[PDB]
């Protein structure tokens, strides 16, 4: 480490949820290639279930480009502008199935410490506590030892 | 009537009018060989600009120790400011004060410390009394103080300052140093200088004076960052030129029953030639009697 | 006696860049009001102090060859003059040691 | 020198990320680089909000007037047709009123006891140029935008964010645009004080206002607690009494400040802003 | 922002001028204390047991043998008082102690030579200044 | 504990290349010129007297035969050559060799320019941002000498062609860090100057190729410089003195 | 080797527009291969960094170690450099932006000790590196003040929340 | 502890200290100016004085011989301290020398001064010269003086 890392608060994406959902997740960007070992989950995740995961998320963009590589990687890109870039070497189908749709419900949020599990802009309702809360008032609002009207 | 905050950002618009048509009047790029004439360096010469280029940037060329030294700048053996322009080619040389004979730079320095105290007693006062400035009395370094006549409001005709109100003067007048201003000097026609100080009667009598004595009939302009007074030969660059400054009691000249003259003198030291406390305090005193000029 | 441990270079900076070790500002410097160059104000002008030497040099060198060899200093005063000069009104009777050079300003006759 | 290939292809790389790092390049369009189609984009933007868009609007909604002059100067250059593209300040116009008399009822029927300054100066705050523009840099509003420099200037992208409410009102109405500014305008007012986005001076003149109109004695001030009067860090509760009668109390360093917050505490609770105000209500209209 | 000292920028008449002319007003400083009686003193009150009077400050000339009626012989210390003088007087009260302290100096030296602080103390009191 | 610096290197001549060899240094171009030409004083007022100027051109070459038989030369090795093109094909060269100067094309200034004129332009501004430009031709281009050399000086030939040019001209010049140096860029100026070509006739791939400009003594003074400058006196030694 | 500061001096900055403001000059100069320790030498290049270039030459005039009459040539050559072929107006209008000293090439001898026991000694040399800037020297930074002091602490007071909690 | 100690300690030694003051005082009084160490100058500078007071004593006086045979290596000089020198000072009773600053050498970075003899025939070295009587200061200070002395007067 928490020392030799970085922090943030947990949040959300222009207060996602409240009104209605929006998917983070804006494009999917595969890089399989046409001969290659490496690639040979990500061709079979490209015949049978990309197809069927775009019919379920109509808001993603997914691009397939089909070129020489050794390593297939795929890119997710967010709203707020964050770039994930992942390997999809020598996984099968199956696994790359479960990334990509990790990546489909995540924020694009820095996955980084988090300091609370919990976020409120309105933590009281009957007021803050201050030194003052508990006390009771004393009649003309003298203090200890003061002499009045001397 | 105009009011004392709003009479004096006309003057400077004025001014500043003036300021900008001499410089149009040059041409884009002119250059003049200037020539140094001293012990050191000798034989130097300043390709420089005309109407732009100064006597202080001359020392810029030089070195650091010319421009914090050369209070003065004699051109064809007349005094001039370290930051006027230079309009013609001619020789050059630098003045300092731990001169043989530094009679010129003296009675720069003593003028320059008068017209700082006319600047701060504009603003002593309160706006309801009207302070009118008069001359700087042309009085020699040997007498022991600097002098400034003024004219103050018929209700404060018998108040006398006291140690206390001669005490602010000077905070004034070190608040003025603090500032670091530098003297601006403009040379205009008598006619332009009239508008200027037009509001003032005292003023335009001097000025004509000055333009009868001068076939050119120019006057010389003289300005603390917003508050200009009209002077009479050259001064020094900055204010911060001058270490120990304070004013020492005040004087009514005589006779009192036509008109009333107030005569506030004070004595200054530079920072080249500082005294010593003691050596100060023994000043003062003698800058504390009134002075008469010759 | 040797170190038991290696000094780092954090103790070493703070003694070496302590205020101690670092040179101090001089304020005693100014100018020579005769050729323009930096002196202090307790020390004589490198550049003028110079100059007096070249031609005492020249004033030692001409000493030696009316001497003409050691132990022969002589009895009475030595007065120095250059072109363009005669044997004053008091310089009667002295050594008269001739230069063919201008009298230097500086160099005042007396 | 060792034999291999991989470690120094390695090597490379992390060579390249630190050229980066120390001389990072200057940023560029979305559509400029790889991986972009513009038709597909726009799609998705549509149904990723769950809007029914039309997509010869939506796709005005995105040129700009700077955009079509900077267009045409790069064909007289070359000598090259016309072109009969459309701005979106027609549409920007009627989405910037819809949503300025849309926002102006949601507030005015939710908080009924604010007055009409009050209410402008938050229609003026939501729909600000810092709001406005934070909102459309994180719905891809800026990656569509058709404008002639990047990043997109904020007037230029206020401009574009408002085209596309008049793009969808057209589209599928008021009722169904009215829930799109419900769920992306008025939710950028949730943890944020009245007195955060309407910026007053002297609150204690205008509350002195507000107690004439409803037949109110002027408040008096007095000091409720007090603790380190002579000290460096002292703590004053100053309240606010009409007629004997405690209306408002409010904390601060000094008595000046303390008393200047207790009437902007009595103004939240005159306009009915305060922190224990219930939430606002974004469940489906019944 | 050099330091300078008082005969720094003084010339060859000046001087000799301004080391007599404040030697002269020393003597005449001094010279205008020696009536303190006259200058409206504070009360002088007798002396009762437990009472504590001010010192002296001196100066160690040397020493010298001294004879007895006795016989015996004794070598003392020349102990000179030149110029001591009371310069102010702090109350049991703002004394923080027990006593009242009187303050007292020695010695005058060079008016170019001290502080400004202190020059401005002696200044008033009408006094050179003490080592 | 031997081990010592490898500093062994001496200073040698670079003027001529090893002796007795073979192979000899090739020059394209000469330099300087073969004939020095002095445009007549007042050619500057008759540039307003055009007509003059046209009838002194023709008269001045025709008159002078050490002209007109160098042209006879010229055509003996490039028989498709006239001179009622050149003058127009100059200003071509001209202004496309001043081009060079702002994008830096100092690949192709070569071919344009001589060895002899390519260090006078661009060792100046190695390090300065030029911004040249050719905004209107005054007055017509004149050939006004042509002269060649002695016949095999060094087994070559080259011809030279002067020729007078009086147009307006745009100059700015920046420094290293941007700041202007000299020139306005909004404001032409009238330009009066001779510029000299030459060509390497024997060689057969040679080209005319600016050589250099001709300065008249009659010329007006230069514009002036923006920044002021310090012409520093003798820095004498102690024992030196100062003489007037 | 690394020579990379005699490198700086050939960047070309683009054209200033009209608004722009006046951009001030750098000059990079060095001296290579000094026979001097570098640890000596950083003790005076330390004293005139943030000097002007007149005040700079004052101090290195007047200070006895050898390093200074090294230095000294090496700003006076800076100086020259500046106006005549950087375009600076006036060769007083410069400071000393850095300066400090590397280490160099350095060789190795033997140093003989009793017992025909031995030591290794090297031959020290060093770099010393300038860097002048257009301009007056910047004003040196006034002390911290009470009122800062204060203001400072009042703020941390300000700053500190409710740790640990929602 | 050194309390009260006038004289240096250089040299090996007190003899080799005589005789270092010896061949320095020679060589003033063969050229009348001469440049060493600041410390070493400062030291001789004292007997430079005193020798002049036995040059007034007369060659005729054996005492005075017998200290210019010891402190005069060279037997040449003792007839210029009794016929040139001596009789040049007659009339003043003290300040025959004037010791000078001058900067530190460059080999070893010593302290430098430079002794002479005054009246000699050597180009006068620059002196340090006070701030002119026609300066600021100066001339505020000569218009108090002429007052306070008007003042006594009247
Ligand atoms: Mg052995
Ligand atoms: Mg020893
Ligand atoms: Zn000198």
């Amino acid at each position: 480490t928490a020392r030799g890392t970085p922090s943030r608060f947990l949040a959300s994406v222009l207060h996602n949820g409240l009104g209605r959902y929006v998917q983070q997740l804006q494009r999917l960007s595969f890089s399989v290639s046409r001969d290659g070992a490496s690639s040979r989950g990500a061709r079979e995740f490209v015949e049978r279930e990309v197809i069927d995961f775009a019919r379920r998320n109509p808001g993603v963009v997914i691009y397939v480009n089909s070129r020489p590589c050794c390593v297939p990687r795929v890119v997710a890109e967010y709203l707020n502008g964050a770039v994930r870039e992942e390997s999809i070497h020598c996984k099968s189908v199956e696994e790359i199935s479960t990334l990509v749709q990790k990546l489909a419900d995540q924020s694009g949020l820095d996955v980084i410490r988090i300091r609370k599990p919990f976020h409120t802009d309105n933590p009281s309702i009957q007021g803050q506590w201050h030194p003052f809360t508990n006390k009771p008032t004393t009649f003309r609002g003298l203090r200890p030892r003061e002499v009045q009207d001397p | 009537q105009l009011s004392p905050t709003e009479l004096t950002e006309m003057r400077n618009d004025l001014f500043n009018k003036e300021k900008a048509r001499q410089l149009s009047l040059t041409p884009r790029t002119e250059k003049i060989e200037v020539k140094h004439v001293g012990k050191t360096d000798p034989g130097t010469v300043f390709v420089m600009n005309k109407n732009i280029s100064t006597p202080y940037s001359c020392a810029m060329h030089l070195s650091e120790w010319y421009c914090r030294k050369s209070i003065l700048a004699l051109v064809d053996g007349q005094p001039w400011d370290m930051y006027k322009p230079l309009t013609k080619s001619c020789e050059i040389k630098f003045l300092t004060f731990k001169d043989c004979d530094p009679g010129e730079v003296n009675k720069a320095y003593w003028r320059s410390c008068a017209m700082m105290m006319g600047c701060v007693i504009e603003r002593a006062f309160k706006d309801e009394y009207m302070v009118n400035l008069v001359r700087a009395p042309e009085v020699p370094v040997i007498s022991g103080a600097f002098c400034y006549d003024v004219v103050l409001d018929s209700k404060l005709d018998e108040w006398m300052p006291t140690k206390e109100n001669l005490r602010s003067f000077t905070k004034d007048a070190h608040a003025l140093i603090y500032k670091d201003l530098p003297f601006e000097t403009l040379e205009v026609e008598a006619k332009v200088a009239l508008e200027i100080f037009q509001h003032s009667k005292y003023k335009v009598d001097f000025i004509e004076e000055k333009a009868s004595q001068n076939p050119e009939r120019i006057v010389k302009l003289h300005r603390i960052g917003d508050f200009i007074d009209v002077s009479e030969g050259p001064l020094i660059p900055r204010t911060s030129i001058c270490f120990q400054y304070e004013v020492s009691a005040v004087h009514n000249l005589q006779p009192t029953q036509p008109s009333l003259i107030r005569r506030f003198q004070g004595v200054s030291l530079p920072v080249h030639l500082r005294a010593h406390f003691t050596i100060w305090d023994k000043l003062l005193e003698r800058s504390r009697k009134m002075v008469t000029e010759d | 006696a040797a170190p038991k441990n290696r000094r780092t270079i954090e103790v070493n900076r703070c003694r070496r860049r302590n205020p101690q070790k670092l040179i101090k500002v001089k304020n005693n410097i100014d100018v020579c009001p005769e050729c323009g160059h930096l002196k202090q104000k307790h020390v004589l002008c490198a550049y003028c102090y110079e100059k007096v030497c070249k031609e005492t040099a020249e004033i030692r060198r001409q000493i030696g060859k009316q001497e003409g060899g050691p132990f022969k200093a002589p009895t009475i005063e030595t007065v120095v003059l250059y072109t363009g000069e005669t044997p004053s009104e008091q310089d009667q009777g002295k050594r008269i040691i001739e230069r063919d050079r201008k009298r230097p300003s500086w160099f005042t006759q007396n | 020198v060792k034999k291999g290939f991989r470690a120094a292809f390695r090597f490379q790389k992390e060579l390249e990320r630190q050229r980066l790092l120390r001389c990072p390049p200057p940023p560029v369009r979305r559509s400029e680089k790889p991986n972009w189609d513009y038709h597909a984009e726009i799609q998705a933007f549509g149904h990723r909000l769950q809007e029914n868009f039309s997509l010869d609007l939506l796709k005005t909604a995105f040129v700009n007037s700077c955009y079509i002059k900077s267009e045409e100067a790069k064909r007289q250059q070359l000598g090259i047709v016309l072109l009969n593209l459309k701005s979106n300040q027609e549409l920007s116009e009627q989405g910037t009123s819809f949503s300025q008399t849309c926002l102006t009822q949601f507030l005015e029927d939710e908080y009924p006891d604010m007055p009409t300054e009050g209410i402008k100066n938050l229609v003026d705050f939501l729909t600000g140029e810092e709001v406005v523009c934070h909102v459309a840099r994180n719905l891809a509003v800026e990656q569509l935008t058709l404008s002639e420099e990047f990043p997109v200037p904020p007037a230029v992208l206020q401009q574009t964010f408002f085209a596309v409410i008049g793009a969808l009102l057209q589209s599928s109405g008021p009722e169904r645009t009215a829930l799109f500014i419900r769920d992306f305008l008025i939710t950028q007012m949730t943890g944020k004080e009245l007195f955060e986005m309407w910026k007053i001076i002297n609150p204690m003149g205008l509350l002195v206002e507000e107690l004439k109109k409803r037949n109110v004695s002027a408040p008096e001030s007095r000091l409720t607690r007090q603790s380190g009067g002579t000290t460096a860090l002292p703590l004053y509760f100053v309240g606010l009494y009409c007629d004997k009668k405690l209306i408002a109390e409010g904390p601060g360093e000094t008595v000046l400040v303390a008393e200047e917050e207790a009437a902007r505490v009595a103004l939240r609770k005159l306009y009915g802003f305060t922190e224990n105000r219930r939430p606002w209500n974004y469940s489906k209209p019944k | 922002k050099s330091g300078t000292w008082w005969d720094e920028h003084l010339s060859e008449e000046n001087v000799p001028f301004i080391k007599q002319l404040v030697s002269d007003e020393d003597k005449a400083q001094l010279a205008s204390k020696l009536c303190p009686l006259k200058d409206e003193p504070w009360p002088i009150h007798p002396w009762e047991p437990g009472s504590f009077r001010v010192g002296l400050i001196a100066l160690k000339l040397g020493m010298m043998p001294l004879w007895t009626k006795d016989g015996q012989k004794h070598v003392v210390t020349l102990l000179q008082v030149q110029d001591c003088h009371v310069l102010k007087y702090t109350s049991k009260e703002n004394c923080n102690g027990k006593m009242a302290t009187l303050s007292v100096g020695g010695k005058t030296v060079s008016r170019f030579r001290k502080a400004t602080s202190i020059l401005e103390f002696y200044r008033e009191l009408g006094l050179p200044p003490k080592q | 504990t031997e081990k010592e610096f490898m500093q062994h290197a001496r200073k040698a001549g670079l003027v001529i290349p090893p002796e007795k060899s073979d192979r000899s240094i090739h020059l394209a171009c000469t330099a300087g010129i073969f004939d020095a030409y002095v445009p007549p004083e007042g050619d500057a007022r008759i540039s307003s007297l055009s007509k003059e100027g046209l009838i002194e051109r023709t008269e001045r070459m025709k008159k002078t035969m050490a002209s007109q038989v160098s042209i006879r030369r010229i055509k003996d090795y490039d028989a498709n050559f006239k001179i009622k093109d050149f003058p127009e094909k100059a200003k071509d060269i001209f202004i496309e060799a001043h081009l060079c100067l702002n994008n830096s094309d100092h690949d192709r200034l070569h071919t344009l320019v001589t060895e002899h004129c390519f260090p006078d332009m661009t060792w100046d501004i190695k390090y300065k941002t030029v911004r040249w430009s050719f905004v209107e031709s005054l007055e017509p281009s004149h050939v006004v000498q042509v002269r060649c050399s002695s016949m095999m000086n060094q087994g070559n030939v080259y011809g030279q062609i002067t020729v007078r040019m009086h147009t307006r001209q745009t100059l700015a010049i920046y420094d290293r860090f941007g700041r202007l140096m000299y020139g306005q860029e909004d404001v032409p100026k009238d330009v009066l100057e001779y510029v000299v070509f030459e060509k390497q006739l024997t060689n057969p791939y040679g080209s005319w190729r600016m050589h250099t400009k001709i300065v008249p003594p009659w010329a007006p003074p230069k514009q002036p410089i923006l920044k002021t400058v310090m012409i520093p006196g003798p820095q004498l030694k102690p024992e030196e003195e100062y003489e007037e | 080797i690394s020579r990379k500061w005699e490198k700086k001096n050939k960047i070309v900055y683009p054209p200033q527009l009209p608004g722009e403001p006046r951009r001030p000059a750098e000059i990079y100069h060095c001296r290579r291969q000094i026979k001097y320790s570098k640890d000596k030498m950083w003790y005076l290049a330390k004293l005139i960094r943030g000097m002007s270039i007149d005040q700079a030459l004052a101090q290195l005039e007047f200070n006895d170690k050898k390093g200074a009459k090294i230095i000294k040539e090496v700003l006076l050559e800076a100086q020259d450099m500046a106006v005549r072929d950087h375009n600076v107006e006036f060769r007083s209008n410069l400071y000393i932006a850095e300066s400090t000293s590397g280490r160099g090439q350095c060789l190795k001898r033997i140093r003989y000790h009793g017992r025909g026991r031995f030591g290794i000694m090297e031959k020290v040399y060093c770099h010393y590196f300038v860097k002048l800037v257009e301009g007056p020297p910047p004003p040196p930074e006034p002390p911290k003040t009470a009122v800062a002091h204060a203001k400072e602490y009042i703020q941390q007071l300000r700053s500190r929340t409710i740790v640990h909690t929602l | 502890i050194s309390h009260g100690r006038v004289f240096r300690r250089m040299g090996l030694g007190p003899e080799s200290r005589i005789h270092l003051l010896r061949n320095l005082l020679t060589g003033l009084v063969r050229h009348e100016r001469i440049e060493a160490p600041w410390a070493r100058v400062d030291e001789m500078r004292g007997y430079a004085e005193k020798l002049i007071d036995y040059g007034k004593l007369g060659d005729t006086n054996e005492r005075a011989m017998r200290m210019a045979d010891f402190w005069l290596t060279e037997k040449d000089l003792i007839p210029k301290l009794f016929q040139v020198l001596a009789p040049r000072y007659k009339d003043q009773t003290g300040g025959y020398t004037r010791m000078l600053q001058i900067p530190n050498r460059s080999l070893d970075r010593a302290k430098m001064a430079v002794i002479e003899y005054k009246g000699n025939c050597l180009p006068p070295l620059p002196l340090p010269r006070r701030d002119s009587h026609l300066t600021l200061l100066n001339q505020l200070l000569q218009g108090l003086r002429q007052d306070l002395r008007q003042s006594q007067e009247a």
